[PDB]
């Protein structure tokens, strides 16, 4: 068969790009997501709720790692995550198979990037609509990072995203620092996240991530519970 | 259950401690009975029943069409007991509008 | 439906008494299924009398021996989970377990002269725990007052009887009472 | 930082040890302080019988 | 509006609206039944004479499709042919691909997945045919099988399609067609075409009858005339 | 969400003097007697006491726009032009207070909250968490609950349910416990009867997010 | 409610008289009968068939509906494409039966002040009901019956609350069994479904155009 | 406060698509056996206001032929007379939020 | 809350939403059928009603179970004809994965690529995304019992209790009321309450000519469907 072949993202008579706007209205309405960075690794949190108690909450994941020192975590449409995903573990099983070396953080972020820019301007197609945090560890310094539908990034200390973001960055600017721990990183983040929770917070309806200089990895419902407790 | 026994045995209600509803709407698509089930039920039970369709109790002068909803609550408040059926009120009740 | 039920029984008369309580048992379902049927006004309510009336007498046969309080309490939950089974409101608009209770509390009261504490204690605790219906409030109060009298009399003591003597505060709301047993 | 009961808290604390080494008017100055503090927390459900 | 102009389209209610199109365009073919017996499936087209002109013979809707399976068709000619042609090229790659011929739970299925393969985008139009496929084989007895333009297809007893399809259907059912062996279904399938299209909506008409089961020795093909001869004869006695 | 019960508790708990009307009363068949029923409220009120007028529903009278050409938008304008004359005529000395309702305030003309004659605004929000409880303990407090009905379970759900239907809710229960011929109400009445009212489903398609 | 003429001094009264119905209804009554035989028209003869036994046999033959133990239908639609004999067959009816027959059109039903229409439909019914075999005549039924709708900022109403006064005289809570009516469009796919519904209009005849045999004979 | 409750009333279920057909059937002097379960089979998604019409048609059909009386076949031609006229009406059902 | 063309293809609308994806949910409900799946300790079973309005059609080819592998079965709601396709689609994948892999396709990646490959038509302006819904059952070592359920937006997930149709809402509540006594699981169980639920859902006290069960266990992982002579004796063991 053959596509259309023609832009759906044009410019209007304001010198504006509509589409982009729209996918950052969708994107706002997602659910609510946290990171941090603090001198000596980083943690990613996020909320996650079933509608009922028939869901499984154990069969699908929110954090998914890219590699061994690589984290991910999004927020906003849910069937573009996988793809995005995807894409990157490819990039980096490209990456190595050239280097022999890990990726570092920041090359795949660009190339991640371009992709999602790549994917606004061709022919017949809509742009996606999700936002994701990339988290890792190089070099001893650990690296934060944020994307955008529009194929823009940045590097942040400390980011909220999701629904009322504005009220995690004004309560992110009076709390955070540039030296804590772990632990106490983990602590405030559960803390802002409390903000728009729900009534009760469980150790089921979170998602923990955590990068240090010994890896990536997902944290347990055991110890999720156990930071729970003795907080709040 | 709603319009036949309170009307007749009142002191179960005192006794749990509730007052019993005021009213009830049926709905539902054409054809169905809604029509049919009013009129049986003022066929077969004895009490006082006023019965109107709201498309006809409108009229251009100024103020009647409020003045005879007044004139009618009246009517039933004087003989104490009474049912008001009123059909289609989709004619009247409808949103208000800016 | 009727006549069928008063056949089983001139039939298992004789049967009940010469064999044990387990054809009782045998006896359960066939009844039961019959309330569920309910289609004519009298033929249900004569049936559950019938039954209710071979229970009370299963009932004295058993507490003549030691099945006194260890099988009146299965006895009792089992015709509450036969009316559970069968339609609520015990089968039918009329009580269709007033007879029963009132059989039951007439036993109480004659029968259990020795009222030794499972015999008449436990039986009261068993039968109080069908106080909450409005059909057969008259039957709680009588039992209550003499759970009450029974305890002053037999072991003095005081306080307690009187708190719960007190507790009916519906002595007033009850309508279906002789006014004078009332006051 | 972000946390504000716990200031409540030990300003409360300070104004009861100020009345009770006999000193009346710091000790109204603390508890002024406390209410003016207590006066933007979304809900003390214990804490304001305290204050009271 | 303008929720009807492709297929590629979900209106507000959640449908789609050129299919319904295409079915509207076949209801006003003419008419073509189909019934199995013990033993077989028999067919039957009436085929309106346009003007005299016309030679008889002339584009018969009672296509051959394999060796020993046959096809009955209404709607737009074209279309119908183009599906034929399709239906033959498959088969005869099937047998050429594996070593025996085709079953009709196959070959149905593949057409049908063909047909349905156009009602998703919008570049193609939906087809504006439907059709029955019939056989008989000694090792699974006999088959028929209907299937309409949207892309189902449906196993059946019996069937008919066309302006009257209800109409037939009604006379259709009277009938105890589990038990007798189709050399007598050939009267009655005459006698329930007679029975409608009044002579007041057109003028003259002809018959088309197909035939095929172990009577045939598994070959597929129109009826001896003397037989369909004493068919119509038979079925003129409707008059009574 | 209760905008008349502070009408009816303050008239009960009251000193002085109450009126209270409708605002639909005033349009009348024969043309001119909106403005007499007015000015003759206000001078009662006024020379009478300390008194306290009420008025429900004033959408009917106040609105904005206007068409001078059907006879009742004329007379209607002329009702709102001599009230707004008649409540600022008054000389900061006599202890007349004025109180009135109204359900979509949008549609409001708006020279009538002009500063002083409507210098107070109050609303009415919906219950949100605490409100709940003290709704269902003081409307459960007068029935007979049994000793195994729970209340927190209910007040935790989230759905958003108004303070005019959890009476709603307790009526209910109550009817099922009656139709049973038993007078005290158990927890599956309370399941039952909150499942019956909100019947609401999702309307929450989770691909959103 | 009765109508009384009164002395004009003493308010005395002096006479009773007959009601009294509004000028426009009288107005659309016939009076000169059309004169088209069921011969001038062609091709139709299924749906003149069933026109004629729906809406003439029950006048005459009451006892053959009766001596089975049924109900005559209700009432007729007619529909199809602009410029079959539609109103041709209304004509022919009305110049065979011996009935009283009214003549309406939707469009005239819509008035300026509210409640003006309603009184006009109910008056009409009212009218018939008192002329013992009347029967009458809807054309241009799409003016009245659009469909329904749902808005918030500004809408149509008056026509709708005329229409669901219409929807209660036929059928609603009274049921009148003595009034024959018939109603005509060209577009169905306008039309509110509750007025569709089978107890109103009760049989739905479409008009094909002349397939090839029927215009010659026009012609 | 204003509408305490909301009673909804339904499109029929096939048991009461019987206990409808055999209301307004009783009447006629209908003839031979008659087997209503089919009827009730074809029928779905009827109103109780098509049943009764139903039931008219069928009589309709014999009026014409001169009988006074009806068969099975009749009230089976009806059902199908009736059934394909519900193509012209819309599907929605409304319901209150 | 519309602005050009969102409404006839898939972009964003201002707000953020798109409807050509969410017309497809309503468009589910046109079949008029229900289906449910239970999962118990060590079984899983399906559930769904047929109906078959007319005699002349054969009931024998109206199944909406298929056999997609000896070990997993599904069960499929909405339009026909884009079920069959995804079937086809299906089966093709888990031959390839066995081909390339050499050993089980595991349940939960068959659904992955199935989602996968559907979230792509909501991507572009030119395709219709297929109206049709997805529930799968299997059995994997060390997990026991799966059941999966597949979406037209791309959505899959995994449940213990699913229901999906026209009354899809009351029937989970039942399931969920059902659910929250947390008593044990067995076979005999698990079946009982499956089709107590459509019952009391539909409120029929129907025959065993009008439903089919479709089950898997850890005794013979092959899916089965159950015989109307077993149905039966079920059906009649539920009733005391
Ligand atoms: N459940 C039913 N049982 C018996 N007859 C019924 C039933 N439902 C409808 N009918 C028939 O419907 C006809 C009149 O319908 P009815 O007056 O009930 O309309 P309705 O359902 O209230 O409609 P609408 O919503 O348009 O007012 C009568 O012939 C009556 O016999
Ligand atoms: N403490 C309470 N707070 C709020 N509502 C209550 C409370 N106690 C009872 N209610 C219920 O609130 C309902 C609201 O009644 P009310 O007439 O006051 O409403 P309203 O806000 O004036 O409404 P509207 O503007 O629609 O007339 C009452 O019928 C009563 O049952
Ligand atoms: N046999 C016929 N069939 C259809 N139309 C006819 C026939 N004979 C005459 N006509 C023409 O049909 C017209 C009738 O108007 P009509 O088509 O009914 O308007 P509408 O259908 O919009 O009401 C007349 O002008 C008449 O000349
Ligand atoms: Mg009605
Ligand atoms: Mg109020
Ligand atoms: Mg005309």
């Amino acid at each position: 068969e053959r596509g259309y072949s023609f832009s759906l993202t044009t410019f209007s008579p304001s010198g504006k790009l509509v589409q982009i706007e729209y996918a950052l209205a969708a994107v706002a309405g997602g659910a609510p997501s946290v990171g941090i960075k603090a001198a000596n690794g980083v943690v990613l949190a996020t909320e996650k709720k079933q509608k009922s108690i028939l869901y499984d909450e154990r069969s699908v994941h929110k954090v998914e790692p890219i590699t061994k020192h690589i984290g991910l975590v999004y927020s906003g449409m849910g069937p573009d995550y996988r793809v995005l995903v995807h894409r990157a573990r490819k990039l980096a099983q490209q990456y190595y198979l050239v280097y022999q070396e890990p990726i570092p953080t920041a090359q795949l972020v660009q190339r991640v990037a371009s992709v999602m820019q790549e994917y606004t301007q061709s022919g017949g197609v809509r742009p996606f609509g999700v936002s994701l945090l990339i988290c890792g560890w190089n070099e001893g310094r650990p690296y934060l990072f944020q994307s955008d539908p529009s194929g823009a990034y940045f590097a942040w200390k400390a980011t909220a995203m999701g629904k009322n973001y504005v009220n995690g960055k004004t309560f992110l600017e009076k709390r955070y620092n540039e030296d804590l721990e772990l632990e106490d990183a983990i602590h405030t983040a559960i803390l802002t996240l409390k903000e728009s929770f729900e009534g009760q917070m469980t150790e089921d309806n979170i998602e923990v991530g955590i990068c240090n200089e010994a890896g990536f990895r997902r944290l347990t419902p055991t110890e999720v519970k156990d930071y729970l407790a003795a907080i709040a | 259950e709603v319009i036949e026994l309170p009307l007749t045995n009142p002191e179960l209600f005192q006794r749990v401690g509730i007052i019993p509803p005021k009213g009830c709407l049926l709905y539902g698509p054409p054809g169905t009975g809604k029509t049919l089930l009013a009129r049986a039920v003022a066929s077969q039970l004895d009490c006082n029943f006023l019965k109107v369709v709201s498309s006809s109790i409108v009229d251009k002068y100024i103020g009647e069409s409020a003045r005879l909803i007044r004139e009618m609550f009246n009517y039933a408040r004087d003989h104490q007991p009474c049912i008001i059926f009123m059909d289609e009120i989709d004619a009247i009740g409808g949103r208000r509008f800016s | 439906m009727a006549d069928g039920g008063s056949e089983r029984a001139d039939g298992r008369i004789v049967k009940m008494e010469v064999d044990y309580s387990a054809t009782v048992d045998q006896r359960l379902p066939e009844c039961a299924k019959l309330a569920k049927e309910g289609r004519l006004q009298e033929v249900i309510e004569t049936l559950l009398s019938l039954e209710k009336q071979t229970r009370t007498a299963s009932d004295m046969v058993s507490t003549s021996r030691i099945l006194v309080a260890v099988v009146k309490m299965c006895y009792e939950a089992k015709e509450w989970d036969l009316l559970n089974e069968n339609i609520m409101l015990l089968s039918k608009r009329r009580s269709q377990l007033k007879q029963a209770v009132a059989k039951m509390v007439q036993q109480c009261c004659t029968y259990v002269e020795e009222i030794t504490d499972l015999p008449i204690k436990l039986r009261l605790i068993d039968t109080l725990r069908m106080v909450t219906e409005g059909k057969i409030y008259v039957e709680i109060e009588r039992a209550r007052l003499t759970k009450t009298l029974a305890t002053i009399k037999e072991q003095n003591g005081d306080v307690k009887e009187a708190a719960s003597i007190l507790q009916e505060l519906q002595v007033e709301t009850y309508g279906s009472m002789e006014k004078k047993e009332r006051v | 930082m972000d946390d504000k009961a716990l200031l409540v808290e030990v300003q409360l604390l300070e104004s009861k040890t100020y009345h009770a080494l006999s000193n009346l008017p710091k000790a109204r100055a603390a508890l002024t302080s406390a209410r003016t503090t207590a006066n933007a927390i979304y809900c003390p459900p214990k804490l304001q019988a305290t204050l009271d | 509006t303008g929720y009807d102009l492709s297929a590629s389209t979900f209106s507000p209610d959640g449908r789609v609206f050129q299919v319904e199109y295409a079915m509207k365009a076949v209801e006003n073919s003419s008419t073509a039944i189909g019934i199995r017996c013990k033993d077989g499936v028999v067919f039957g087209v009436e085929k309106l004479v346009l003007s005299k002109l016309y030679e008889e013979g002339s584009n018969k809707r009672l296509f051959n499709v394999d060796r020993h399976v046959g096809m009955a068709v209404a709607g737009l000619l074209a279309d119908a042919r183009s599906l034929a042609d399709i239906a033959r090229e498959e088969a005869s790659n099937f047998r050429s691909n594996f070593g025996y011929n085709i079953p009709l739970k196959h070959l149905a299925d593949r057409v049908a997945m063909y047909v349905h393969a156009y009602t998703l985008y919008s570049a193609v139009r939906p087809f504006g045919c439907s059709f029955m496929l019939g056989s008989y084989s000694v090792n699974d007895g006999a088959q028929l099988y209907m299937i309409d333009p949207s892309g189902v297809s449906y196993g059946y007893w019996g069937c008919a399609i066309g302006k009257a399809r209800q109409a037939a259907k009604t006379e259709i059912e009277k009938l105890q067609m589990k038990e007798m062996t189709c050399r007598d279904i050939v009267k009655e399938v005459a006698k329930i075409i007679y029975i409608v299209h009044d002579e007041v909506k057109d003028k003259a008409f002809e018959l088309e009858l197909s035939w095929v089961g172990e009577l045939t020795n598994g070959r597929h093909e129109i009826v001896p005339k003397d037989i369909r001869e004493e068919a119509e004869k038979y079925a003129k006695e409707s008059l009574k | 969400c209760g905008k008349t019960m502070l009408a009816k508790a303050v008239a009960h708990h009251t000193t002085a003097a109450f009126i209270r009307v409708v605002g639909s009363e005033f349009v009348q068949k024969y043309l001119g007697e909106g403005p007499r029923m007015v000015r003759d409220v206000f001078r009662l009120a006024k020379e009478n006491a300390p008194a306290i007028i009420f008025i429900d529903e004033i959408d009917a009278i106040a609105t904005k726009r206007f068409d001078a050409q059907t006879g009742a938008d004329r007379e209607v304008q002329r009702i709102l032009l001599e009230l707004l004359n008649q409540m600022d005529g008054f000389d900061q000395n006599v202890n007349v207070k004025v109180i009135m309702a109204t359900n979509r305030a949008d549609t409001l003309d708006p020279a009538l909250l002009r500063p002083g004659r409507l210098d107070r605004k109050i609303e009415f929000p919906l219950p949100d968490r605490r409100q709940k409880r003290l709704i269902f303990s003081t409307i459960t407090s007068k029935m007979n609950l049994s000793e195994e009905v729970d209340l927190e379970d209910y007040v935790a759900r989230p759905d958003k349910i108004s303070g005019a239907d959890i009476n709603s809710i307790c009526q209910e229960s109550g009817m099922l416990a009656v139709r049973e011929n038993r007078y005290i109400v158990l927890a599956k009445d309370f399941e039952k009867a909150y499942k019956t009212v909100i019947k609401k489903d999702e309307q929450e398609h989770e691909f959103y997010k | 409610g009765d109508l009384v003429g009164v002395n004009k001094d003493s308010y005395l009264i002096l006479e009773t008289l007959p009601t009294e119905y509004d000028s426009r209804v009288k107005a659309m009554e016939v009076d000169e009968r059309p004169t088209e035989q069921y011969s001038d028209i062609g091709g139709l003869d299924k749906q003149i068939q069933e026109l004629v036994e729906a809406i003439v046999l029950p006048m005459n033959h009451k006892e053959k509906f009766e001596n089975l133990g049924i109900q005559p239908p209700k009432g007729v639609l007619m529909y199809g494409p602009p410029g079959t004999g539609k109103t041709l067959l209304a004509r022919a009816c009305a110049a065979q039966t011996k009935a009283t027959f009214l003549k309406l059109a939707g469009p005239q039903l819509v008035q300026m002040f509210i409640g003006d229409g309603a009184k006009l439909v109910r008056d009409a019914f009212a009218l018939a009901k008192e002329k013992a075999p009347s029967i009458i005549f809807i054309d241009e039924l799409d003016a009245i019956g659009t469909k329904r709708f749902d808005s918030e900022k500004a809408g149509d109403r008056e026509v709708q609350r005329t229409m669901l006064e219409l929807l209660n005289q036929l059928d609603g809570f009274q049921p009148n069994t003595q009034v024959k009516v018939i109603a005509a469009t060209n577009r169905v796919d306008i039309l509110d479904p509750a007025l569709l519904r089978s107890g109103r209009l009760d049989r739905k005849i479409e008009f094909p155009m002349p397939n090839e045999e029927a215009r010659a004979r026009i012609m | 406060g204003r509408l305490d409750r909301k009673i909804h009333i339904d499109l029929p279920n096939e048991q009461a698509r019987l206990d409808i057909l055999k209301i307004h059937a009783g009447p006629i002097t209908k003839h031979g056996e008659i087997d209503y379960e089919a009827i009730v089979k074809l029928s779905d998604g009827f109103n109780g206001a098509d049943l009764r019409n139903v039931c008219t048609e069928a009589g309709m059909f014999a009026i014409r032929a001169d009988h006074d009386f009806v068969v099975q076949e009749d009230f089976m031609k009806a059902v199908r007379k009736v059934a394909d006229s519900k193509k012209l009406e819309s599907k929605l059902d409304y319901k209150p939020v | 809350s519309s602005a050009g063309f969102d409404r006839h293809i898939t972009i964003f609308s201002p707000e953020g939403r798109l409807y050509q994806v969410e017309y497809a949910f309503k468009a589910i409900n046109q079949g008029g059928l229900t289906s449910v799946a239970v999962r118990g300790k060590d079984c899983a079973v399906i559930v769904t009603q047929k109906k078959v309005p007319d005699k002349l059609l054969d009931s024998s080819t109206v199944t909406h179970l298929f056999k997609i592998t000896e070990n997993i079965g599904c069960v499929m709601t909405g339009m026909t004809a884009d079920s069959r396709s995804q079937v086809q689609r299906a089966r093709y994948e888990a031959a390839n994965w066995k081909y390339k892999y050499g050993y089980e396709i595991p349940v939960d990646m068959l659904c992955k690529r199935i989602a996968d490959i559907s979230q792509v038509y909501t991507q572009n302006a030119e395709m219709r995304p297929l109206g049709c819904c997805m529930i799968l059952i299997g059995i994997d070592e060390e997990q026991g019992p799966q059941v999966y359920k597949c979406d037209p937006a791309g959505y899959y997930c995994g449940f213990k209790a699913t229901a999906a149709g026209v009354k899809q809402t009351e029937s989970t509540s039942f399931l969920e009321k059902k659910v929250k006594k947390k008593f044990d699981w067995t076979f005999e169980q698990t079946v009982e309450t499956a089709i107590t639920c459509l019952s009391t859902v539909l409120s029929i006290d129907f025959k065993p000519s009008e439903i089919e069960v479709g089950v898997v266990t850890v005794e013979n992982p092959k899916f089965r469907i159950l015989t109307e002579a077993e149905i039966d004796a079920h059906l009649v063991a539920l009733a005391e």
